[PDB]
């Protein structure tokens, strides 16, 4: 995917690598090589006028 | 007019107060508050975090 990857504040259970939002998308991974929970925000983007 | 007299017609419920920033009226304050609105058309770049 593309976005901005920050850190999260999720506590994630030792079998969960995901995470998911409201309208059941992903919005967390768990970094392979460190564990570290990070949070997904798509790049801003909006319409033009 | 300021004087707000009409002959004991009490309208001050129905006319701008001037104490709230908004210079609504104390009905139409209470209308505002009462109706709950999530879909606001406000720029929201304050979430993600
Ligand atoms: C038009 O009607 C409104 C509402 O009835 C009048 O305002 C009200 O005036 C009374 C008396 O001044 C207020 O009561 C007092 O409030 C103070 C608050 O500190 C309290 O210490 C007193 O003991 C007494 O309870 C009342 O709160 C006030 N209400 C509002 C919404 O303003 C107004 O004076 C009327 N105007 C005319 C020209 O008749
Ligand atoms: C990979 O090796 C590094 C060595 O510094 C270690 O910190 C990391 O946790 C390792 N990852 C896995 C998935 O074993």
């Amino acid at each position: 995917g593309t976005g901005v990857l920050t850190k999260s504040n999720k506590k994630f259970l030792p079998f969960q690598q995901f995470g998911r939002d409201i309208v059941d998308t992903t919005d967390a991974v768990r970094d392979p090589q460190t564990l570290e929970i990070l949070d997904i925000t798509p790049c801003s983007f909006g319409g033009v006028s | 007019p300021p004087i707000k007299y009409f002959g004991g017609f009490n309208f001050s419920q129905i006319l701008p107060d001037p104490s709230k920033p908004s210079k609504r009226s104390p009905i139409e304050d209470l209308l505002f508050n009462k109706v709950t609105l999530a879909d606001a058309g406000f720029i929201k770049q304050y979430g993600d975090c």
